[PDB]
C-alpha cells in the first residue's frame, strides 16, 4: 500500500558518472566502475575503500564479480572483458586474464565459475568463454538489434537477454541454439533479470511500461504503466524470496513497480541525474544503487 | 507484432500516379512520428517527407519537395502518397516506416540497415 | 562634550539602527546557510560566503547594545567590559567582513576569467586555510585595544552632569590613532583597489562570451553595477572622515573647538552610522537576486 | 579484541594510503578534458584526428583513443569506430563531454539530408540538450566545381538555394568565389535553423569552416572549450 526508504548510506570518491555496479558473493565488499576509469572495491560495512584499479579503457560499461569472491571481469565500450586477482598471493590486484573476440560494445558479462564466464554485447551475439585458455566455446545469435542485457538463471545451465529489436530471446548454454521469442513491448528493451525459481523473468524497455514473461509462457504475462510518465526504464531487480520487483527511470528517479500488488508504491529520489545501475546482497542485508551523478547512495 | 504493411502499387506512367497506403497495426499509431523511406536499384536508402505526431508538421527535401503529397490519418493508421512530376525515378520499395521512441523528436537510426520498425513496401512499375 | 551630539545621535542612530538589524538578521541567516548549502558541494565560493555572513552576523549581535547607548541616557549601567568586548567584536566584523568581499571578487575573478589554470589555489581546502589564516592574523592585530583601558568620562557643562563614553573619544589618543592607521590601510584599500578590478575583469569577460544572449548581458551587467555601488556608498565615507579625524586630531591644535568639535565629530557618527547598510545589502545582492538554491534551502530547513 | 585491532590496522594502513593516491589521482582526471567526436565514413574525421595527433592512440580495433595538448592542458578525443552502424544507444555514453564535435560531407549532397537527419536526432536528444557540439563542413572547395558541374545540383536536394541571398553576416574569403558563398553559408543556415529552432540557452552550436588539413582544429576545440566552460561557471558562481 506503500513503500518508502532513505539513503542509509552513500559512497563518495568517484570522479564521473557510475555506469555499473556489482557486489560479491560476500555481501560485505562491492565492486563499481565508472567512466573515471577507476574500479574501486569498497568496504560496504564500514563504507571504506579497499582497492583502487586503474582501468585499461575509462569507458566501461560493465563490471563482475567472480562467486568465489576473488576474480573481478571488467569491460565495456572497447569490446575486451578484463579479469583481474583480487586474493592473490601477491598481495596486490593485478591482471588475470582478458577476453576478446565479439565486434560491439560490451554490454553485460556474468561470471559462471572461477573458470568460466558468460557475455553479451552490442553486435547482436552472446558467447561463452573458458578462462583458463580464453576461448570461446560456443555463439549465440538470431537477435535482430543490440543486446543490452543478461541474466544468468540460478539454473546457470539456462540464460536470457533482451535486445533494440522487439525480442527477448533464451538460450541453453551447452546447446547454443535459440528456442523461444516474446515480441509484445513496442520500444525495446534496457535491461532483465531472473526470479529465484527460474520460470518468470522481468524486464525493461524504453517505452514508459514494465512488463514480464515465463519460461512456460508462450504469451506476455502483463505490462505496466502510468499515464503522466513518459521516459523510459533503465534496470531491474528482485528481492531475496523474489516476490517484489523494482525498477529504474530515466527522470532522476527511481519508480518501484510490485508484480503482486500489480501497482506502482512511492519513489526513491534523491539523485540529480539518471539511475543507471542497481542490486541488493546475496544475503539481501542492504540494497544499493547507482546513478550519473557519481554517488551510489545506498539505501535503507 | 509490431509491423507496418503497405498497400497499392504496379502500373504508373509519366503524368500518372497510383495512391500509396500504408497499413499500420499492433503499434499506437498517433504519439510516434511518421515518415517515409525509400529504396531504388543501384543505391542504399534514402529519406523521404515526414510528418510530425498528431500530423501537426511536414518536411521534404529537394528532390521530393513540392511534388507528393504526405499526409496521416488516426482513421486509417496509415500514410498516403500521390506522385505529381513521375519519373522512372518513382521505381522503388516504399517502406513505411516510423521512429523509434514516442514523444521525442529523435529519429536516429530509421535509415539504418536492418532496421526494425519499417514496413516491408510495394514497388510501382513505371513504364511508357 | 557638546550639545549636538547628543541630541542628533538620540534620533539619527536608533532610527537606522532598528532597519538595520531587523532586515539584516534573517538575510544573513540565509545568507550563511545557502553558502554552507553550497560549500559541501565543489564550489569553493561557498566558504567565503560563509565566513561573509559569519563576520556580518557579528556585527548584528553587537549593534543592540550600540543602540542602547546611543539613545543616550544615565542608565548604561553594564560593566566597561561590555564596552571592550562589544567595540572589539565589531571592529572584528568590519574589518574581516571587508576582507572575505576581497576573497569572493577574488574567487569569482580566477574562476570565470581562467576556466582552465589555477585548479589548486581553487580547492576547498585552500580556502579554509585561508580564512581560517585572515581571521587569526585580524585577530591578533587588531588584539591590541583589548589590553588598553578603552573607556573614559568626561562631564557636560550644560547638561551639568557625567557621562561614560564607549570606545573613542575627542581628541583621538595616541595608541587609537596608531591602530586605526593600519586598520585603515590593511582593511579598507587592500579590498577596495581587489573589487573594481576583479569585477571589471569577470564583465570584461561576460562582454566578450559567445554563447550569451542580451539579456543575460544585462542582467550581468545590472548585478556587477549594483555591487560595485554597494560598496563604495556604504563604505567610503566613514574611512574618509576617520583619515580626517586621524590625521587633524593629531596636527590641529585642541583650541580650536568650535568646527572641530562640532562638525567633524558629528560627520564622523554620521558616517558610522551609515556604514551599517552593508549587512544589509550584501547578503541581497550576493545571494538572492540570481540563487534559486535559497528557496531549496528553505524547503531543506 | 584482537578483531578490533585488526581492523584498525587494516583500515589506517588500507584507506589513508589508497584514499591519498585517489586524491592525487583526481588532480590529474579534473585537469584533462574529454572530447566525442562524430562524422560519415566518407568524412575527413580519421584525417582530422590523425593531423591533431601528429601536431601532438591509445588502442585500436575499438575505440581509437587519442591525446593531445594546448597551452599546456591535456585534452582527450574519442572516435568510436568497432561498432555496427546504429547509434542511438551507445552515443548516450558522452553525455558528459565538454562538447562533442560532428563532422559533415557538405560536398556529397545525398548525404546532407542524411546528415541533417542526424543532427537534428542529436540536437533534439534528452541526454544531449546540455551537451554543446561543434559542427565541422569539409570538401568546401568542391562545392563551386559542383555547381559549375551540376551532376547533383544544389536545388535537386535544397531548392531553397535558388531563393536563397546571401546574408548581411556573410564575410567572404579573400580568395573566394561570390556564390560559392552563398551556397556554402546557405547549407549552413539550413543546419542553424535545426539548431535554433528548437534550441535553448542550456546549448549551443559552433559552426566552423575547415578542410581536414588544418592543424587549428585543436585550437578551435580548445577556445570553445574554454567558451563552454565560461559559460558552465557564469552559472555556477551566481552571476547567472
Amino acid at each position: 500500500g506503500r513503500i518508502q526508504m532513505r539513503t542509509r548510506r552513500t559512497l563518495r570518491g568517484h570522479l564521473a558518472k557510475i555506469y555499473a555496479m556489482h557486489w560479491g558473493t560476500d555481501s560485505r565488499l562491492l565492486v563499481s566502475a565508472s567512466q573515471d576509469g577507476k574500479l574501486i572495491i569498497w568496504d560496504s560495512y564500514t563504507t571504506n575503500k579497499v582497492h583502487a584499479i586503474p582501468l585499461r579503457s575509462s569507458w566501461v560499461m560493465t563490471c563482475a564479480y567472480a562467486p568465489s569472491g576473488n576474480y573481478v571481469a571488467c569491460g565495456g565500450l572497447d569490446n575486451i572483458c578484463s579479469i583481474y586477482n583480487l586474493k592473490t598471493r601477491e598481495g596486490n590486484v593485478r591482471v588475470s586474464r582478458e577476453l576478446a573476440g565479439h565486434t560491439g560494445y560490451l554490454s553485460c558479462c556474468r561470471f559462471l565459475d572461477d573458470n568460466q564466464i558468460v557475455t553479451s554485447s552490442g553486435d547482436t551475439t552472446c558467447a561463452l568463454w573458458d578462462i583458463e585458455t580464453g576461448q570461446q566455446t560456443t555463439t549465440f545469435t538470431g537477435h535482430t538489434g543490440d543486446v543490452m542485457s543478461l541474466s544468468l538463471a540460478p539454473d546457470t545451465r539456462l540464460f536470457v537477454s533482451g535486445a533494440c529489436d522487439a525480442s527477448a530471446k533464451l538460450w541453453d548454454v551447452r546447446e547454443g541454439m535459440c528456442r523461444q521469442t516474446f515480441t509484445g513491448h513496442e520500444s525495446d528493451i534496457n535491461a532483465i533479470c531472473f526470479f529465484p525459481n527460474g520460470n518468470a523473468f522481468a524486464t525493461g524497455s524504453d517505452d514508459a511500461t514494465c512488463r514480464l514473461f515465463d519460461l512456460r509462457a508462450d504469451q506476455e504475462l502483463m505490462t505496466y504503466s502510468h499515464d503522466n510518465i513518459i521516459c523510459g526504464i533503465t534496470s531491474v531487480s528482485f528481492s531475496k524470496s523474489g516476490r517484489l520487483l523494482l525498477a529504474g527511470y530515466d527522470d532522476f528517479n527511481c519508480n518501484v513497480w510490485d508484480a503482486l500488488k500489480a501497482d506502482r508504491a512511492g519513489v526513491l529520489a534523491g539523485h540529480d541525474n539518471r539511475v543507471s545501475c542497481l542490486g541488493v546482497t546475496d544475503d539481501g542485508m542492504a540494497v544499493a544503487t547507482g546513478s550519473w551523478d557519481s554517488f551510489l547512495k545506498i539505501w535503507n | 507484432q509490431v509491423q507496418l504493411q503497405e498497400s497499392g502499387g504496379g502500373l504508373v506512367q509519366p503524368g500518372g500516379s497510383l495512391r500509396l497506403s500504408c497499413a499500420a497495426s499492433g503499434f499506437t499509431f498517433s504519439n510516434y512520428k511518421m515518415n517515409w523511406v525509400r529504396q531504388a536499384p543501384g543505391k542504399g536508402l534514402e529519406w523521404v517527407s515526414d510528418i510530425s505526431q498528431s500530423g501537426a508538421s511536414i518536411s521534404y527535401t529537394g528532390s521530393v519537395k513540392g511534388r507528393f503529397t504526405i499526409s496521416r490519418d488516426n482513421a486509417k493508421n496509415t500514410l498516403y502518397l500521390q506522385m505529381n512530376s513521375l519519373k522512372p525515378e518513382d521505381t522503388a520499395v516504399y517502406y513505411c516506416a516510423r521512429c523509434p521512441a514516442p514523444f521525442t523528436r529523435d529519429c536516429f537510426d530509421v535509415t539504418s540497415t536492418t532496421y526494425a520498425y519499417r514496413g516491408q513496401g510495394t514497388q510501382v512499375t513505371v513504364s511508357s | 562634550c557638546i550639545e549636538e551630539q547628543h541630541d542628533l545621535d538620540h534620533y539619527l542612530f536608533p532610527i537606522v539602527y532598528i532597519f538595520v538589524i531587523i532586515v539584516s538578521i534573517p538575510a544573513n541567516i540565509g545568507s550563511l546557510c545557502v553558502s554552507f548549502l553550497q560549500a559541501k558541494k565543489e564550489s569553493e565560493l561557498g566558504i567565503y560566503l560563509f565566513s561573509l555572513s559569519l563576520s556580518d552576523l557579528l556585527y548584528a549581535l553587537t549593534l543592540p547594545l550600540w543602540i542602547d547607548y546611543t539613545w543616550n541616557k544615565d542608565n548604561w549601567t553594564f560593566s566597561p567590559a561590555l564596552c571592550k568586548g562589544s567595540a572589539f567584536l565589531m571592529y572584528m566584523n568590519f574589518y574581516s567582513s571587508t576582507a572575505f568581499l576581497t576573497c569572493i571578487a577574488v574567487d569569482r575573478y580566477l574562476a570565470v576569467v581562467y576556466p582552465l589554470k589555477f585548479f589548486f589555489l581553487r580547492t576547498r581546502r585552500f580556502a579554509l586555510m585561508v580564512s581560517l589564516s585572515i581571521w587569526i592574523l585580524e585577530t591578533i592585530f587588531n588584539a591590541v585595544m583589548l589590553w588598553e583601558d578603552e573607556t573614559v568620562v568626561e562631564y557636560c557643562d550644560a547638561e551639568k552632569s557625567n557621562f561614560t563614553l564607549c570606545y573613542d573619544k575627542y581628541p583621538l589618543e595616541k595608541w587609537q590613532i596608531n591602530l586605526n592607521l593600519f586598520r585603515t590601510c590593511t582593511g579598507y584599500a587592500i579590498p577596495l583597489v581587489t573589487i573594481l578590478i576583479c569585477n571589471r575583469k569577470v564583465y570584461q569577460a561576460v562582454r566578450h562570451n559567445k554563447a550569451t544572449e542580451n539579456k543575460e548581458k544585462k542582467r550581468i551587467i545590472k548585478l556587477l553595477v549594483s555591487i560595485t555601488v554597494t560598496f563604495v556608498l556604504c563604505f567610503t565615507p566613514f574611512h574618509v572622515m576617520l583619515l580626517i579625524r586621524c590625521i587633524l586630531e593629531h596636527a590641529v591644535n585642541f583650541e580650536d573647538h568650535s568646527n572641530s568639535g562640532k562638525r567633524t565629530y558629528t560627520m564622523y557618527r554620521i558616517t558610522v552610522a551609515l556604514t551599517s547598510l552593508n549587512c544589509v545589502a550584501d547578503p541581497i545582492l550576493y545571494c538572492f537576486v540570481t540563487e534559486t538554491g535559497r528557496y531549496d534551502m528553505w524547503n531543506i530547513l | 579484541t584482537e578483531d578490533q585491532r585488526n581492523e584498525e590496522k587494516a583500515q589506517r594502513e588500507a584507506n589513508k594510503k589508497i584514499e591519498k593516491q585517489l586524491q592525487k589521482d583526481k588532480q590529474v582526471y579534473r585537469a584533462t578534458h574529454r572530447l566525442l567526436l562524430l562524422g560519415a565514413d566518407n568524412s575527413g574525421k580519421s584525417t582530422i584526428v590523425k593531423q591533431m595527433r601528429i601536431l601532438h592512440s591509445g588502442g585500436t580495433s575499438g575505440i581509437f583513443e587519442t591525446k593531445f595538448q594546448v597551452d599546456k592542458v591535456n585534452f582527450h578525443m574519442f572516435d568510436v569506430g568497432g561498432q555496427r552502424d546504429e547509434r542511438r544507444k551507445w552515443i548516450q555514453c558522452f553525455n558528459d563531454v565538454t562538447a562533442i564535435i560532428f563532422v559533415v560531407d557538405s560536398s556529397d549532397y545525398n548525404r546532407l539530408q542524411e546528415a541533417l537527419n542526424l543532427f537534428k536526432s542529436i540536437w533534439n536528444n534528452r541526454w544531449l540538450r546540455t551537451i554543446s557540439v561543434i559542427l565541422f563542413l569539409n570538401k568546401q572547395d568542391l562545392l563551386a566545381e559542383k555547381v559549375l558541374a551540376g551532376k547533383s545540383k544544389i536545388e535537386d536536394y535544397f531548392p531553397e538555394f535558388a531563393r536563397y541571398t546571401t546574408p548581411e553576416d556573410a564575410t567572404p574569403e579573400p580568395g573566394e568565389d561570390p556564390r560559392v558563398t552563398r551556397a556554402k553559408y546557405f547549407i549552413r543556415d539550413e543546419f542553424l535553423r535545426i539548431s535554433t529552432a528548437s534550441g535553448d540557452g542550456r546549448h549551443y552550436c559552433y559552426p566552423h569552416f575547415t578542410c581536414a588539413v588544418d592543424t587549428e582544429n585543436a585550437r578551435r576545440i580548445f577556445n570553445d572549450c574554454r567558451d563552454i566552460i565560461q559559460r558552465m561557471h557564469l552559472r555556477q558562481y551566481e552571476l547567472l
